[PDB]
């Protein structure tokens, strides 16, 4: 795949196949060790000797993490010492150098150690690049915390009218038993709206508590015991008020909201502890501490002119953090909310923020079921506690900015309350000092946690990458999809930095400095095979939620899709911004029938562009969080009876949320295309057949990033400015 | 008047069981780790130390000590009979096991009966030494 | 005969004088060694009156406007009649113009001078009962005042409105019957909140206050699910209670919710306040309550800044109209003396007891809610106290509990006595035994009339007038008929609450023989440097020994008593009328032997013999003394006869006095040794002649 | 600061 590209001729550059990441060009017995590629990958498979060969690469360095990812299998070691270097503490891995059969040197700091007294390289610690450990007791700050579930719920006028509070109520009735944790679980429960409402527990007592906390600028904790109760326990009398919740607040006309008192209040009822917070809000807060002034939203006549507006939810994320305590903040809001300041409380505190705009127990079924699929998934994962994580590198390099939800401590310490398994992180790295002793360098990402089990846990991977020093094996080995992610979280944090203009323009750069550079070491636009996909994806992010420019988007949409773009893992951020369209009416015997009875077609990946369409078919869309079957107006009755069982397109139903199973080969078959589409991921997606043409869905059409709209360009229209500046 | 309590094996100091609520802690829950590496077969099998203005408490039996701080003005009574019943629902079903485990507070789990036990001492409704020489 | 005409006055005006006949002169209107005044109850009981539904026929003379009485010449032909008060004649109301002498109205009847008149005005107000508890004591004293609470819950009117405030480390305001969840509002014990501020933070009826028949079950279930303060209480430590916010609380929901209408605050405390805002003593047990002994020499750091804070609540709730009641039941102090302005300046009861959990409270509790011959509470609520005078009299203040009004007028007199510088005063609760203490000035027969505003326990508005006449001292035999018309019980009360007054609010000691010698000199008979000469009259001869009994007493004795127990004895002497205030001065005793029947004795340890059984009754002390010989069926009946007479008074007294039953040689005979017997009375009387009969 |  050493070619040369001109994408002006080719435009049908995307493959009808899944894209697999790059392999490094390793010896074939160290690429056999190498870490999964979904746990750990690169921008540059091909590191870069020196700074100035990748500042003329004029492409980013830089790391994109996964390390809680759930897995098939897992070695766990249980052995007496943990074997670690003598100066960097690097844990020992399968890229180490082993010469007198009981020294080491360190793949770090090139350092020789002795292999401790317990063949050395048949050990577990140097066969799997992702591992493991039993933590010791010095890894240990105080015995291990709990599994602490404080769930806060916003009961204000708004948020009854939504109906929120039914769902939630009842997916923790029907997921009580499937939180995580042993008998040592702890479950609370806060409500709030001008006041601060905490629920007592126990069995002495016919009910539970509603004990009104009133002074919203001096809040307390009204009660030392029965606030936080042991679930399991207590766990009759944990349902009863479950039941119980959505019926009291029915006649509410509290319209104020004061969510920064209520944190407060939250924060010091897990201050002793720590755990994970849940935080249900469904508007502005307008009362108390953390105001946040309303605020006119943009349109799409409004120029490129995000920031949060107070530092209180940023403070209070730093002292939840200070405490083992992660905020999850469920934004379930109909109007502005401010979010590019209450994300704060999530960003810094190791949480993550769940986005339902418009919510309407009666008025939004998709919403509803969205809403229903995610807790499931939020209540069920498994989870860790009291968290710290580390990356190092091989001497020479150095990470200079991390890229997630969690508060940087000082030597480059990442502090983690909770770490969750759907959350990704990313790291922007520089060559520091010349690699020219080397020729492969590591990166070490080292994960101390709690498990929910009260079992101190380290969890290690492992990646080995060659070191190069001409400016083509560079691009030889770029990866396409981990630079877009990397890129992706700079232009977040230039947009908050600068502006939205420069977010854009830093992106369209990328593009037009790595393939200047690189025609400047050689008539069209001519890039390596590596880089085939490098505009169109990033034509993709400059049209998604994100950064879009002309479009009718509101604030608190931009910042959710911001913060997405920060915790999401690449696979996901990927699937969102350049999402996968089949064809589905006519699937045949050509899939994945290898597994056992199913036979799983697999059609053809689809450039996204309506005249990739047809009105004659059917077309589904994989977004990653959800599945869009396009039905075109002049569908063959075969599929509108047999796949949707409907006679005519007429009688399709306003909003479908899924596809009956019906008794045709041809259900059967579409069925299977997309069960195994959603077997490859963890937030199920839910499925929707109403876009159509008076659905008023047209989400379809905003992910058609190459065709052209009033306010951007297509994707041709974008190569052709591409190679106008390559050439200036 | 407040409390930290600590049970592990005493021959290598391995934590077994603990509890600890705040609302320091890391002065005090440090001289515990100090004592419980000093301990050995020639240790007293119940003694009390004083630290500056908190107090220790333990008693040894079958290998496993229980520990206790408290502020000084806490009956010392009451300090020893708190750690016997700890050591009797804790060699009951758990002292069979103590001399096989390997990972750290692999009774995490005896927090339960610690706090359930803990609430009956600090609500009012053997040698001395001072904690210094064996450190 | 004098006495016949004391005794029926009282009976018919609830009222006492300490003279009946009053001066006629401004050259002596200073002569009075014991001033003009009056024992008066305003809601005195009394075999049935007929409830006059009128409107009280007032005298249209603006300033003056008394009440149509019997002292007021009538001209039934003219259709006229003339006020005593001012002369102005007035002119009979158009439903008064068929009256004639054959068919006169209630009110010129001599027989109805104290009469009552129903009012009718508009919608009545609920009766409001909001309970204020405490959750820091023993579980027997805390069932058991669960208990009670229930039980006074199924004797209110189904009308009533009905709140609860419980309180330890923090302060619940319950918010009773919200669905099925039960829940309050947590307020910190450690500041004190304004009633605006409070309004603001809780958002006829209210979600605090409900109606006794539609909350009753919800109230009972909550009560009786009641458990302690839920925070620990480290080793040596008092738990933390915070009384002076929960009381401040509860005083701020009525004061914003339901102002200027009947209600009874009713606290229920088991310790004394250790946090926040009214403090009364330390958290740790190891510094003791404060004493008498620790509050003269100054070790008693909290005293004087608790009882501003209590003082404050009190004119708080004495200014909206509502009732402050203290049930305080430990075995150690609790704070009364920092409390008591609540009860004393409203009209609120005063309970002390040891615990809960005895038959001295559960009985003494329930006889708060002792109903009528129509099952209605004997009491009233927000009582307004007018008192009209002839132009020669002027009232120089009330001593009892009320609050002035601060309402000025020609009967204002310049030097104020007690709660004085007003005609016009607010009782915000009463019963029919509250007693009021009026003293007068003067600067026949001039005419005094008592106007008494108060809601009924039913709701009704009611007006009580009692207007009272005593004859001008004849100018030819004043000093004659003056000393004859003494009344030496009603005066050495008169002259005992003046004493308490001063020393509950400073030698007292000091002021008491000057007016004693004074009296002597001016009505006894001696001769000069004389003393086995000297005598008094009929009328005066108790007088010293009344006199004597009240400067020895607890009331002014305060040391050997704590001082909770003093403000609770100060309390019911200021509120009791003169047959009940005689017996806590000087116990009445009576003796119970073979040779005779019972029969009462001298106070002295003359009294005590071997072979009989005495009754002490102190007004706060039942006591049952028994003989060295007697102690060791007829006998029985000498060992019952003063159990059943005591049984009979141990119900009808409302504070439930204490019973004791010793001996000799047991261990609580010190009661009875210590009130029998600056010596003794012979020594006393002697040293009182050789002074009369001396220098004046 | 961790020992990580
Ligand atoms: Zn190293
Ligand atoms: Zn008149």
């Amino acid at each position: 795949g050493l070619r040369v590209v001109n994408l002006l001729q080719e435009r049908n550059m995307l493959p009808s196949t899944p894209l697999k990441p790059p392999v490094p060009n390793l010896h074939e017995d160290i690429q056999k060790l190498n870490c999964n590629p979904e746990l750990f990958r690169c921008t540059l498979t091909s590191i870069p000797q020196t700074q100035a060969l990748l500042n003329k690469a004029k492409l980013p360095l830089g790391l994109l993490l996964h390390p809680f990812k759930d897995l098939v299998q897992l070695p766990v070691v249980t052995s007496s010492t943990i074997v670690r270097c003598r100066s960097c503490r690097t844990y020992i891995n399968p890229f180490v150098s082993f010469l007198d059969q009981r020294r080491w040197k360190c793949n770090l700091c090139y350092r020789v150690n002795d292999v401790p007294e317990e063949e050395p390289h048949r050990r577990p610690e140097v066969q799997n690049a992702t591992i493991e450990f039993m933590a010791p007791s010095e890894y240990m700050l105080r015995p291990p915390q709990p599994p602490v579930y404080l769930f806060v719920f916003d009961v204000s006028h708004n948020a009854v009218e939504t109906g929120y509070l039914n769902s939630v109520c009842q997916s923790l009735l029907d997921n009580l038993d499937l939180l995580p944790g042993n008998t040592r679980t702890k479950i609370g429960f806060i409500t709030f709206d001008s006041t601060i409402h905490f629920y007592g527990l126990q069995e002495s007592l016919s009910q539970p508590q509603m004990l009104i906390v009133s002074d919203i600028e001096d809040v307390f904790i009204p009660m030392p015991e029965n606030l936080l109760v042991n679930l399991n326990e207590s766990k009759e009398l944990v349902q009863d008020l479950l039941k119980t919740l959505p019926q009291m607040f029915t006649k509410t006309l509290e319209t104020q909201s004061a969510l920064g008192p209520a944190l407060q209040a939250a924060f010091k009822l897990m201050s002793p502890t720590g755990g994970r917070m849940s935080v249900f809000q469904t508007q502005l807060p307008t009362l108390g501490v953390g105001a946040l002034k309303p605020r006119e939203e943009p349109n799409h006549r409004s120029s490129a002119k995000m920031t949060p507006s107070t530092d209180f939810y940023k403070k209070l994320a730093l002292d939840c953090s200070g405490q083992q305590v992660a905020v999850d903040l469920f934004l379930l809001s109909g109007q502005y909310s401010d979010l590019a300041s209450l994300g704060c409380i999530s960003r810094y505190s190791a949480g993550s923020v769940y986005y339902y705009p418009s919510y309407h127990h009666q008025h939004n079924p998709v919403q509803v079921q969205k809403l229903q699929k995610e807790l499931q998934r939020y209540l069920t994962r498994k989870i860790g506690f009291e968290a710290v994580m580390r990356i190092r590198c091989t001497k020479g390099l150095s990470i200079h900015t991390f890229h997630g939800n969690f508060f940087v401590r000082s030597t480059d310490l990442l502090s983690l309350p909770n770490v969750n398994p759907d959350a990704g992180y990313a790291v922007q790295m520089s060559v520091e000092e010349s690699l020219t002793d080397t020729q492969l360098v590591s990166f070490q990402s080292a994960l101390l946690y709690t498990s929910s089990k009260g079992e101190r846990r380290i969890r290690v991977h492992t990646l080995c990458l060659p070191v190069v020093s001409t400016l083509n094996d560079v691009f030889l080995g770029a990866d396409v999809q981990a630079i877009s992610g990397l890129l992706a979280n700079m232009a977040v944090d230039r947009s908050m930095t600068a502006s939205l203009s420069d977010a854009r323009d830093a992106l369209v750069n990328a593009v037009i400095d790595s393939l200047s550079a690189y025609r400047s070491s050689v008539p069209g636009l001519m890039v390596p095979f590596s880089l085939r996909l490098f505009p169109l994806f990033v034509l993709a992010l400059l049209k998604q939620k994100s950064f879009q420019t002309g479009t009718n988007a509101r604030l608190d949409e931009r910042i959710f899709a911001m913060c997405q773009v920060k915790n999401q893992p690449l696979v996901y951020l990927m699937l969102t911004t350049h999402p996968s369209l089949y064809r589905v009416d006519n699937l045949s015997d050509e899939g994945a029938l290898n597994i056992s009875d199913r036979t799983i077609p697999q059609p053809p990946i689809l450039q996204l562009s309506v005249e990739k369409l047809s009105r004659d078919g059917a077309f589904l869309m994989d977004a990653g969080s959800v599945l869009m079957l396009w039905v075109g107006k002049n569908c063959t009755q075969n599929f509108l009876s047999q796949v949707l069982g409907v006679q005519n397109y007429a009688s399709i139903p306003q909003p479908m949320t899924d596809l009956p199973e019906l008794d045709t080969p041809e259900s059967a078959r579409i069925i299977a295309f997309i069960s195994w589409l959603r077997e490859q991921r963890p937030f199920f997606p839910i499925l929707y057949v109403i876009a159509d043409e008076s659905p008023m869905k047209a989400n379809f059409l905003q992910n058609m990033i190459e065709d052209r709209t009033e306010s951007a360009l297509s994707y041709y229209e974008f190569l052709l400015h591409i190679q106008q500046q390559v050439n200036k | 008047m407040v409390l930290l309590t600590m049970i592990a094996r005493v021959a290598d100091g391995l934590p077994l069981a603990a509890s600890m609520q705040e609302d320091d802690l890391q002065q005090y829950q440090s001289q515990a780790k100090q004592l419980f590496r000093k301990l050995n077969e020639q240790s007293p099998t119940r003694c009390t130390l004083e630290a500056g203005a908190m107090t220790f408490h333990y008693i040894i039996e079958q290998g496993v000590c229980y520990l206790v701080l408290c502020e000084a003005a806490f009956p010392k009574k009451l300090a020893f009979a708190y750690l016997e019943d700890l050591h009797s629902e804790f060699d009951e079903q758990h002292g069979k096991k103590v001399p096989t485990v390997s990972r750290p507070y692999s009774f995490i789990e005896f927090d339960t009966f610690i706090q359930k036990t803990k609430k009956l001492y600090i609500d009012s409704r053997i040698m001395v030494a001072n904690i210094e020489e064996v450190l | 005969t004098y006495l016949e005409f004391i005794q029926q006055n009282e009976e018919r005006d609830g009222v006492r004088f300490s003279w009946n006949v009053w001066p006629s002169s401004r050259l002596e209107a200073t002569r009075m060694v014991v001033p003009v005044a009056a024992l008066f109850t305003p809601l005195k009981e009394r075999p049935d009156l007929p409830p006059i539904q009128y409107e009280p026929v007032l005298c249209s003379r603006t300033t003056c406007r008394a009440v149509l009485n019997p002292l007021c010449q009538v001209d039934y032909r003219a259709k006229l009649w003339a006020c005593n008060f001012c002369y102005q004649r007035n002119q009979f109301p158009p439903s008064y113009a068929g009256i004639s002498e054959l068919n006169q109205p209630a009110e010129l009847l001599p027989q109805f001078s104290s009469i009552e008149y129903v009012v009718l005005r508009g919608p009545q107000m609920p009766l409001i009962f909001l309970y204020v508890v405490d959750t820091c004591m023993e579980d027997e004293d805390l069932q058991a005042l669960k208990e009670s609470m229930q039980m006074s819950l199924s004797l209110l009117p189904p009308t009533a409105l009905v709140g609860l405030i419980t309180f330890g480390r923090m302060v619940q305001v319950h918010e009773l019957g919200c669905e099925g969840i039960s829940k309050s509002y947590v307020f910190r014990g450690t500041k004190d909140l304004s009633a605006k501020q409070l309004q603001e933070m809780l958002g006829p009826s209210n979600r605090f206050l409900q109606p006794v028949q539609k909350i009753d079950m919800n109230l009972t279930d909550l009560l009786g699910e009641l458990q302690r303060d839920p925070w620990p209480v480290p080793q040596g430590k008092r738990p933390l209670r915070s009384s002076g916010v929960a009381l401040s609380i509860a005083v701020g929901l009525l004061e914003c919710t339901f102002p200027n209408t009947g209600a009874r605050i009713m606290m229920f405390i088991g310790g004394p306040a250790t946090q926040g805002p009214g403090m009364v003593v330390g958290d740790e047990l190891k510094t003791p309550i404060r004493s008498w002994h620790d509050i003269d020499k100054d070790n008693a750091k909290y005293v004087k800044k608790g009882t501003k804070h209590f003082e404050a609540l009190a004119n708080r709730a004495a200014t909206t109209g509502h009732v402050i009641d203290i049930y305080a039941c430990a075995l150690d102090q609790t704070g009364l003396l920092e409390m008591k302005c609540c009860p004393n300046l409203t009209g609120g009861y005063m309970v002390m007891g040891d615990s809960f959990n005895t038959s001295l409270f559960k009985q003494t509790f329930q006889r708060v809610f002792t109903k009528d011959m129509h099952g209605q509470f004997k009491m009233g609520f927000g009582g307004t106290l007018e008192i009209k005078t002839s132009r020669e009299i002027k009232i120089s203040g009330a001593i009892g509990p009320c609050v002035s009004l601060n309402s000025k007028g020609p009967c204002v007199s310049e030097n104020e006595i007690g709660t004085g510088g007003t005609c016009q005063w607010k009782i915000c609760g009463l019963s029919p035994t509250t007693t009021l203490a009026i003293y007068f000035e003067v600067v026949g027969r001039g005419a005094i009339q008592f106007v008494t505003q108060y809601q009924h326990s039913s709701g009704q508005r009611r007006i009580r007038v009692t207007t009272i006449a005593r004859n001008w001292a004849d100018a030819q035999t004043q000093i004659q008929n003056i000393a004859a018309s003494f009344d030496q019980e009603a005066a050495a009360i008169l002259m005992a609450r003046l004493a308490i007054y001063r020393a509950e609010t400073e030698d007292v000691l000091r002021w008491l023989d000057r007016q004693l010698i004074r009296l002597c000199q001016k009505f006894g008979e001696y001769h000069k440097d004389d003393p086995s000469s000297f005598r008094f009259s009929e009328t005066f001869s108790l007088y010293p020994q009344f006199m004597f009994h009240l400067r020895r007493s607890s009331f002014l004795q305060v040391f050997n008593n704590s001082p909770d127990e003093s403000s609770y004895y100060r309390h019911h002497f200021m509120r009791q009328d003169l047959t009940q205030s005689l017996i806590m001065i000087q116990p009445i005793l009576y003796a119970y032997s073979f040779s005779g029947p019972p029969e009462p004795v001298l106070l002295d340890s003359s009294s005590i013999l071997a072979d009989r059984i005495l009754l002490m009754d102190t007004f706060f002390q039942i006591l049952i003394y028994h003989g060295e010989t007697i102690a060791q069926e007829n006998f029985r009946h000498l060992l019952q006869a003063p159990v059943d007479d005591a049984q009979e008074i141990l119900h009808s007294r409302f504070p439930m006095p204490r019973y004791i039953d010793t001996e000799h040689g047991g261990s609580q005979a010190r009661f009875l040794l210590s009130k029998v017997n600056d010596v003794s009375l012979q020594v006393f009387m002697d040293h009182l002649k050789k002074l009369a009969v001396s220098s004046a | 600061t961790s020992i990580i």
